[PDB]
């Protein structure tokens, strides 16, 4: 609605004369699928698209990683449509420094060229940036404000039947015999992400592959989504959001 | 520094050691809701036992801390206990000095009292278990008063806690806008109990059992717990109702 | 690639449960890739491998890797900590691109606790060199490189210490312990040490591994 | 729904009660009364299945009654009473009124069936969130074609 | 556990200084200025406030000057709060000497006891020391008007004229030039005015922040009274001395 | 950090030293409490590290009161420590109230010994897990405590190595009686499974030690189960694990 | 002063004229309810900075699209209002701060 | 330059008031601007401390 | 062991105690509260907040009767008030009551808790209470005062002050709202406009709390027939009460 709705049909925003709408902000989980719907969005409108982790720009030559954002600005400006996936912003988040060394300046530099672009004399036309990040909680006020941003985006857990919306796709990539235990399987892996999912699948495989059949049993199914969900909960994220 | 890991005031004013404690109480993931009738009060609460080698009979969190006091534990049970021993001592010990047993309210400003002094001192850690006392006063009636870890306490009309306890907050808010009054009119004990039953099942969506429930009556002048036989008299009455 | 001829399992005395996990973890996927991608499913994207030094890992992963025909690399977290952020960031950058290039392969890390936790996000918490270097490890093992043909192994020493965040599902799959050798277990480690000198009736293992 | 005993136990009491189906028609000829009393036990039970089975039950008690106006307010009200209490789950019950919609739609032959049939209809749905208000809003469409 | 937390507060640098001690002092530098002057006649004390408004009742206030006993005052100059609880040990000190030798304390003996509590608690118990500095203001048959300082260490010194918390150096120097020993009380007070018009700790001076008492031998028979002014008999001498 | 001490705490609700106390218990003897009806049965499977020691000299079953037994696991020294305090709390309830005490009523005061190490960083906290109950008049009862202060009612209990082996056939004991079962056929029943709790420690040998607490048998005083009777649970074990 | 003898701090706090003047600024762009009472969301307005206000119009013509109209009414209004302005959880962090 | 930043804020007032001439009142409001600026500063330790 | 006894409160190098700093932070995150003295009484009032719509605030206070003619009222944490509105009375007795047979001054009683607070900022395993209070009252030697008690273990008197919040905000209100002479029903008049402006909720009777040291009440004093005595100058207002002079706005 943010992103595809104005990039295809700027007309309609032109004809009410409202601005167009830009800026989402993607935070959930870990293995939520932030990167798998970064991927996807890139794919169904078919706009041009830099995928760049924050923690890949940064160097100690300092304004090297404002140079780096700028240029990629520069491109966007001209290879419209665009969207410019801003993927872990966290890395070269947080806010204040001038006690800090010039390591952190620089990231505030950087942090602050990218505030350049967005608004001030240059502004974004039918480019758009998805900005990703894993923890809102590093992530600065700077960037939660409207005006960088129009909907702020609050990714959950999937859904009791949003997990067994994920089998579904998963289960129908495998040759199998006919498993009917999917409705037991998703009371068993309560409580998980989507990347976990998808391991409760590959182990299910394990477990046929190893016993020589390229089919999934029900019985290797109902073991796998118990197998998983043990080790799951003892090494979980334990995130807290905003 | 020490900030976090004592009880001694942050830049921000606020003690993380005694948020610390509220995030404790939730991770037993025991839910109660706990209503005041019209001359008495009903605390029902969660009684989850996976087991078949642990006795479901000693799986409790309704301890009688007064024959006309009752106290029901949201939160790790070691803490519990502590909590329990010391609102037992002085209740006893109000008796002694005053001639009368202690009021619900001020054995709850008691150990709120008690919370403060173990979050003032930096070696002690806090008991981190919500405390709810359910009595049926007679100056005071039906009663609901909370302590918490911080050792805050406030009377209330109706109170839950739980992880799960907004979802029974919307069901008792709907009850006493209706009513428009701050109890249930109701002058059957039994009855408030199964009114007690049908907000939890609607609030959770979890259909109960009586090895799931365990149920405390506060009525007037004495304080009883309902067996597992009893609350299953109460589970039918839902089908009657 | 710093492969050497296989070490062989025989000659890797003891911890027969390790062995076990390493063949059904990489082995498995890799001979028998055609039933995994005929049924859709992904070949493991890791294998953590944790506990104490000396526990045999390296020796393994060294056999491993030129039975399965994968190519031995050598990472070493603690090195890649700087001082400059520049060029402490550009080794982990050359060393994806490298392992995709030179794959399938089998990426060996060593030790990465220099990767550190990050469970606060102040001031400081290491001046977003330590946070920085967290977040390129998941780079390393997010989907946009094919994962299903390298096969990363890494050692830790301990994970407690490190946050859970890069511990869950898809980063790293199966989460293996390694325990100090037992009684029984000693006995055959020193064996095989022995096997290589001057052997003798003399000597007795089970002895020696007692004491 | 849970446990492993109301699968079995229920259905097989609803079978018991579908040999004793001609008793309980027999009785609906000589007094209303007398046979919608069974119904009200059959529509309690706690596993889904045995409901299905039931609710063919309801529909054809009121069939060999043929129909009665005074009959027809308080079937459509039995309905939306177990809803609200459980329904053998809030989605269970939604397919109950399913089946008991396409008996109204076609007992259709007056103006004062049309009517009576626009007032249980429009109340039942509000709670609900499936096709039920797609076919709410066309029975009530045939009063508009009257209006 | 206990000694987790602790940091080893009070104890000697390789310089041999006490950091509670050395930091004590930039705490009584933010505290607002004190002087004391000893006349032939008196001793004036006069403090100015560290804290004005014109919400702030400060015709009641007495929150620098405080008597021990009849014939010591002090005036205070630091923190507030740990300087109360040397005042009212000062107070129980004096008292209890009048009931063992049924004669007023000397001004020595005094300054010597709260002096001891202050190296005392460097000394053991890793506790914080007073963060005050005091100018005693004290009559005795013996020594006459006697003018005291004491600093947080615990160490107090003989002067004629002096000046404690902000502003040190400067009302210093000026009393320097100014001082001389055929002053009189009303010299004195002229001349504590007036230094602390050029050591303002804002960008006036004014009654109602300014604090002040005397302590007269010019009450019949030889006897002393302490006077503290209120702040409009302040007033009448910020208009004598022409401050205004 | 918030694991240096145990009045430390964390947003995770983890209190670190106690857990890791747990780890010590986990490592311990394999130890059992059989809830019958007349009683209890104890058994702790006490290994032989050489054949230098004197059998059946070393004991972890210690009498309190004279009605209720105590066997613990994990460090030794530390729960003889726990259970000399409630030798002590044992007559004072004796002295005070003139009645061997209640076995509800010794659990509740040894739960508060336990809580008060868990709330001071003065002193450490306990690291042993115990098992006992008795026959009293309330009837017979088990209780385990935990070294985090938390005890329960229990039917069966196990701790030690090869807790899992017990507990799973703890189960199965109490599907062969759901009834309950004799504490004289518990003796031969406890024997069984402190062998298939021995194919955890199959690398080591070991000597079977089984003490009850029966109205049956003992008149609600606890003693060994010794002599012929105690070679009959070694034949009934033998020929069932063959 | 001499670098920058003039300093321009600007508030969010605002009054109630204020913002009034940025609503017509909007409302010139794109009217919002011209048919209904806009002066309601001035008074409910207490904090809000003029970007929120900018966020607002252009979140309830994302709504319009929504509705299939080309005109922005009151309720699309009132639920921009309801939300971008709720963040955080603190009520029961304060509970024990009272 | 604050005595400098006087002259600048007093014509600001002048030239508004459309009279060229400075005058006390011009004056008035010029040095409680550039003062405004010190005030607040000095008021956080001059009221609620200690 | 124990070996508590280093003090939490120490000094930093850049002068101050810092951790009567940080418990200064707590009483500016606290509700609002207010006290203006007339000449004629003494008003303070505060908000009442609840953090579920089940809580009942009529068993909430946070204006306390300390003796009956001094009441106190805080601003910070709830806890921390808990404990010391308890050892504000009890001092009150053991050192004065007891002593000289009636209710300490306004003067004295402020300062001996000021001294509870000085000593939690002394010694280790004690930091201080995180609350400023307002004590108003009335003694008969000096008749109204208000005071202000600070988190550091100092008093200020004041003419009319606030803590809290919206202290900065509401003080700035009182200053051209108070003069010379004022009378308390004005002064109430002016506490309720001021506490309209730092609540963020209801404004009703029953949220707003209000309480005078005001003049004796002889319906308080519980008996009669004695004319020396005085009843309690302190009186809470009621509910209803505080509606009526919301109306008087
Ligand atoms: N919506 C989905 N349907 C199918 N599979 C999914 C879906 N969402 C996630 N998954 C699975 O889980 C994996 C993990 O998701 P992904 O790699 O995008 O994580 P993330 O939330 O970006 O974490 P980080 O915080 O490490 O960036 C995916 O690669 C995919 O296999
Ligand atoms: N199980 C084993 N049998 C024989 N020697 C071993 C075994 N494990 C380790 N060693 C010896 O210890 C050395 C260190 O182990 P290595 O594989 O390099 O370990 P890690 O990766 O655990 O630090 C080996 O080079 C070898 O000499
Ligand atoms: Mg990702
Ligand atoms: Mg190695």
């Amino acid at each position: 609605e943010v992103i595809e709705l104005p990039l295809k049909n700027p007309e309609i925003f032109q004809r009410v004369g409202i601005k167009p709408p830009k800026g989402v902000l993607l935070y959930g989980p870990p293995g939520t699928g932030k990167t798998l719907l970064a991927k996807a969005v890139a794919a169904t409108i078919g706009a041009n698209f830099i995928f760049s982790p924050a923690s890949g720009i940064v160097d100690k030559y300092i304004g090297e990683s404002a140079r780096i954002i700028r240029e990629m600005f520069a491109y966007a400006k001209e290879h419209e449509p665009c969207i410019i996936f801003m993927d872990e912003v966290d890395a070269i988040g947080g806010r204040r420094f001038s006690e800090g060394t010039s390591a952190d300046r620089e990231i505030q530099r950087t942090l602050m060229e990218l505030l350049t672009q967005m608004d001030g004399f240059d502004n974004l036309g039918q480019t758009k940036i998805i900005m990703a990040t894993n923890r809102p909680d590093t992530l600065d006020p700077a960037l939660l404000r409207p005006g960088r941003l129009d909907r702020k985006v609050e990714i959950p857990l999937p859904n009791e039947a949003g997990r067994l919306e994920i089998f579904k796709i998963h289960t129908a990539k495998v040759k199998k015999t006919g498993e009917f235990d999917f409705e037991a399987a998703v009371k068993m892996s309560d409580g998980f992400n989507g990347a976990d999912i998808r391991n409760c699948a590959t182990e299910a495989g394990f477990f046929a592959i190893r016993d020589d059949r390229d089919h999934i049993n029900p019985d290797d199914l109902m073991k796998a989504v118990r197998k998983v969900a043990e080790v799951k909960k003892l090494e979980g994220t334990i995130e807290y959001q905003k | 520094g020490y900030d976090r890991h004592i009880t001694i005031f942050s830049p921000e004013g606020r003690l993380y050691q005694v948020e610390y404690a509220f995030k404790a109480t939730n991770q037993t993931n025991i839910n109660s809701l706990a209503v005041r009738g019209k001359d008495c009060t009903v605390v029902i609460s969660q009684k989850k036992v996976p087991d078949k080698l642990l006795d479901p009979t000693t799986v409790s969190y309704i301890f009688c801390i007064s024959r006309t006091i009752g106290m029901v534990v949201n939160g790790p049970i070691p803490d519990a206990r502590n909590a329990a021993l010391r609102a037992k001592a002085e209740a006893a010990e109000f008796r002694y000095k005053y001639g009368y047993d202690m009021p619900c309210d001020v054995l709850a400003k008691r150990m709120a009292n008690l919370s403060q002094i173990y979050t003032q001192r930096a070696y002690m850690r806090p008991l981190g278990v919500i405390l709810t006392f359910v009595s049926v006063d007679e100056e005071l009636g039906p009663s609901i008063y909370k302590t918490d870890p911080a050792g805050y306490y406030v009377g209330y009309k109706a109170t839950a806690t739980g992880p799960k306890q907004q979802e029974i907050t919307t069901n008792l808010e709907n009850h006493f806008k209706k009513s428009k009054i701050d109890h249930i009119n109701e002058e059957s004990w039994e009855k408030v109990v199964e009114f007690a039953i049908t907000h939890m099942i609607d609030a959770l969506g979890t259909e109960f059992s009586k090895n799931d429930l365990e149920v405390g009556v506060a009525t007037k002048d004495k304080f009883f717990t309902l067996s597992a036989e009893n609350i299953e008299e109460r589970l039918v009455a839902i089908a009657e109702q | 690639v710093d492969e050497k001829p296989t070490e062989t399992y025989s000659d890797v005395g003891g911890l027969d449960k390790q062995i076990e996990e390493l063949v059904e973890a990489i082995v498995l996927p890799m001979k028998r890739a055609d039933k995994f991608k005929d049924m859709g499913i992904r070949a493991p994207k890791g294998a953590l491998m944790y506990g104490p030094p000396g526990t045999g890992k390296t020796l393994l992963a060294r056999a491993c890797a030129a039975q399965t025909n994968a190519t031995f690399l050598k990472l070493a977290a603690p090195q890649l900590v700087q001082m400059y952020i520049g060029e402490g960031a550009k080794l982990v950058r050359d060393a994806f691109a490298l392992a995709k290039e030179k794959a399938p392969t089998i990426i060996f890390i060593d030790e990465l606790d220099a990767i550190g936790t990050k469970r606060f996000d102040s001031e400081k918490s290491g001046d977003r060199e330590v946070q920085r270097t967290m977040l390129e490890l998941l780079n390393q093992l997010d989907g946009f490189s094919s994962d299903d043909r390298v096969k990363v192994l890494a050692a830790t020493n301990r994970v407690d210490v490190l946050d859970p965040a890069l511990l869950r599902s898809g980063r790293l799959d199966r989460k293996i312990e390694f325990p100090l050798p037992s009684e029984d277990s000693r006995a055959q480690i020193l064996q095989i040490h022995s096997r290589k000198m001057t052997t003798d009736d003399d000597i007795n293992w089970q002895e020696l591994a007692r004491s | 729904m849970s446990r492993d005993a109301p699968i079995k136990a229920d259905k097989d009491y609803s079978q018991i009660l579908k040999e004793e189906f001609p008793k309980i028609d027999s009785l609906a000829q000589n007094d209303c009364n007398s046979a919608l009393d069974q119904l009200l036990v059959l529509e309690k039970k706690t596993r889904q299945a045995s409901d299905l089975a039931s609710s063919k039950e309801v529909l054809a008690k009121i069939v060999d009654l043929l129909a009665s106006r005074n009959k027809w307010d308080d079937l459509n009200e039995q309905l939306t009473l177990l809803s609200k209490k459980h329904g053998q789950l809030k989605l269970s019950i939604q397919y109950m009124i399913q089946k008991v919609m396409e008996y109204l739609k076609s007992s259709k032959s007056l103006d004062l069936n049309t009517r009576i049939s626009v007032i249980e209809t429009i109340r039942v749905v509000t709670e609900n969130k499936i096709f039920v208000e797609v076919e709410r809003a066309r029975v009530t469409k045939d009063l508009v074609e009257i209006k | 556990g206990s000694r987790r937390y602790d940091s080893r507060t009070t104890i000697f640098s390789p310089e041999g200084r006490l950091y509670q001690v050395e930091y004590a002092l930039e705490s009584i530098s933010h505290a607002g200025t004190a002087i004391g002057i000893m006349a032939s006649d008196g001793i004036v004390l006069a403090a100015e406030r560290k804290v004005t408004s014109t919400l702030l009742e400060q015709d009641t206030s007495t929150e620098k000057l405080y008597k021990l006993n009849d014939k010591i005052a002090v005036a205070v100059a630091g923190l507030t709060a740990d300087a109360e609880i040397l005042i009212n040990t000062a107070r129980i000190h004096a008292q209890n000497y009048l009931k063992t030798y049924n004669e007023d304390i000397p001004v020595e003996i005094l300054v010597r006891r709260l002096s001891d509590i202050k190296q005392g608690y460097t000394q053991h118990g890793g506790l914080r020391p007073f963060g005050v500095s005091f100018i005693y203001a004290g009559y005795d048959d013996r020594y006459g008007y006697q003018l005291y300082t004491s600093n947080p260490s615990g160490n107090y010194t003989g002067w004629k004229a002096i000046s404690v918390g902000a502003n040190t150096s400067a009302a210093q120097t000026l009393l320097q030039m100014d001082y001389k020993d055929d002053m009189k009380v009303d010299d004195a007070i002229e001349l504590a005015l007036k230094t602390l018009s050029k050591t303002t700790d804002s960008s006036a001076l004014t009654y109602d922040r300014l604090e002040f008492a005397t302590i007269r031998k010019g009450a019949n028979d030889g006897e002393v009274y302490q006077k503290i002014f209120k702040p409009q008999e302040i007033k009448d001498i910020l208009v004598k001395t022409g401050i205004t | 950090g918030y694991d240096l001490s145990n009045s430390v705490f964390s947003p995770d609700g983890r209190n670190f030293q106690v857990e890791y106390a747990v780890k010590a218990v986990e490592n311990g003897t394999t130890s059992i409490g059989i809830k019958c009806n007349d009683g209890v049965v104890f058994a702790v499977e006490k290994l032989i590290t050489s054949k230098l020691l004197v059998p059946q000299k070393n004991v972890k079953i210690q009498v309190v009161d004279r009605h209720i037994g105590c066997v613990y696991s994990g460090l030794i020294p530390d729960g003889r420590h726990l259970v000399n305090r409630g030798r002590e709390e044992a007559a004072s309830f004796k002295k005070l109230y003139k009645t061997p005490i209640p076995i509800p009523a010794f659990a509740d005061r040894l739960g508060q010994y336990v809580q008060a190490h868990t709330l001071y960083n003065s002193v450490r906290p306990f690291g042993v897990s115990t098992i006992f109950g008795g026959v009293d008049k309330n009837g017979a009862h088990l209780y385990m405590l935990e070294p985090s202060g938390s005890y329960w009612g229990y039917k069966g209990a196990a701790t030690g190595k090869g807790r899992q082996s017990a507990k799973a056939e703890l189960e199965k004991l109490v599907d062969h009686h759901p009834e309950g079962l004799s504490a004289r056929e518990a003796v031969k029943q406890a024997a069984k499974i402190i062998y298939l709790a021995h194919e955890d420690n199959k690398e080591k040998d070991f000597e079977l030690e089984i003490s009850w607490c029966s109205l049956s048998e003992t008149n609600g005083l606890h003693k060994f189960v010794k002599g012929d009777l105690l070679q009959e649970a070694i034949d009934f074990a033998q020929k069932e694990i063959n | 002063p001499g670098r920058l003898d003039r300093k321009i701090e600007f508030p969010s706090l605002r009054d109630r004229r204020e913002r009034r003047l940025i609503f017509g600024t909007i409302a010139s762009k794109m009217s919002l309810a011209p048919e209904a009472d806009l002066d309601s969301l001035i008074i409910r307005n207490d904090s809000l900075s003029g970007a929120v206000i900018a966020a607002i119009m252009q979140e309830a013509g994302l709504r319009a699209v929504r509705k299939n109209r080309y005109v922005i009414l009151q309720s699309d209004l009132e639920e921009a209002y309801a939300t971008q302005v709720k963040t955080d959880n603190t009520v029961d962090k304060f509970d024990f701060y009272k | 330059a604050d005595v400098k930043g006087v002259c600048t804020e007093a014509g600001m007032y002048a030239l508004r008031e459309r009279r060229i001439h400075v005058t006390q009142e011009d004056f008035e409001l010029a040095v409680g601007k550039v003062m405004n600026k010190n005030q607040e500063t000095a008021i956080s330790v001059a009221k609620l401390f200690k | 062991t124990d070996r508590y006894s280093f003090s939490l409160t120490t000094f930093s190098p850049s002068g101050k105690l810092g951790q009567i700093d940080y418990a200064l932070t707590a009483v500016k995150q606290g509700v609002t509260s207010l006290g203006i003295k007339a000449t004629n009484g003494v008003v303070i009032a505060t908000e009442k907040k609840s953090s579920s719509p089940l809580a009942m605030s009529e068993t909430l206070s946070k204006v306390s009767l300390l003796t009956p003619d001094i009441g106190a009222v805080y601003s910070g944490m709830g806890p921390d008030y808990r404990v010391l509105v308890d050892k504000s009375r009890k001092v009150a007795h053991t050192s004065y009551k007891r002593i000289y047979g009636e209710y300490p001054p306004t003067k004295l009683l402020v300062s001996e808790v000021a001294k509870i607070m000085q000593e939690a900022t002394q010694s280790g395993g004690v930091r201080p209470f995180g609350v400023s209070l307002l004590i108003a009252g009335h003694d008969e030697f000096n008749g109204f005062s208000l005071y202000q008690v600070d988190p550091s273990g100092s008093y200020f008197p004041w003419k009319a002050t606030a803590i809290g919040k919206g202290s900065v905000a509401a003080k700035t209100f009182l200053e051209k709202r108070w003069n010379d002479e004022l009378e308390l029903e004005d002064a109430i008049h002016i506490a309720l406009l001021t506490l309209k402006e730092s609540v963020e909720g209801e404004f009703n009777g029953d949220t707003i709390e209000l309480a005078i040291i005001g003049d004796e009440n002889p319906d308080l004093l519980g008996y009669t027939g004695i004319p020396t005595d005085k009843g309690p100058r302190f009186r809470k207002l009621t509910s209803q009460e505080i509606n009526d002079r919301l109306e008087a706005l």
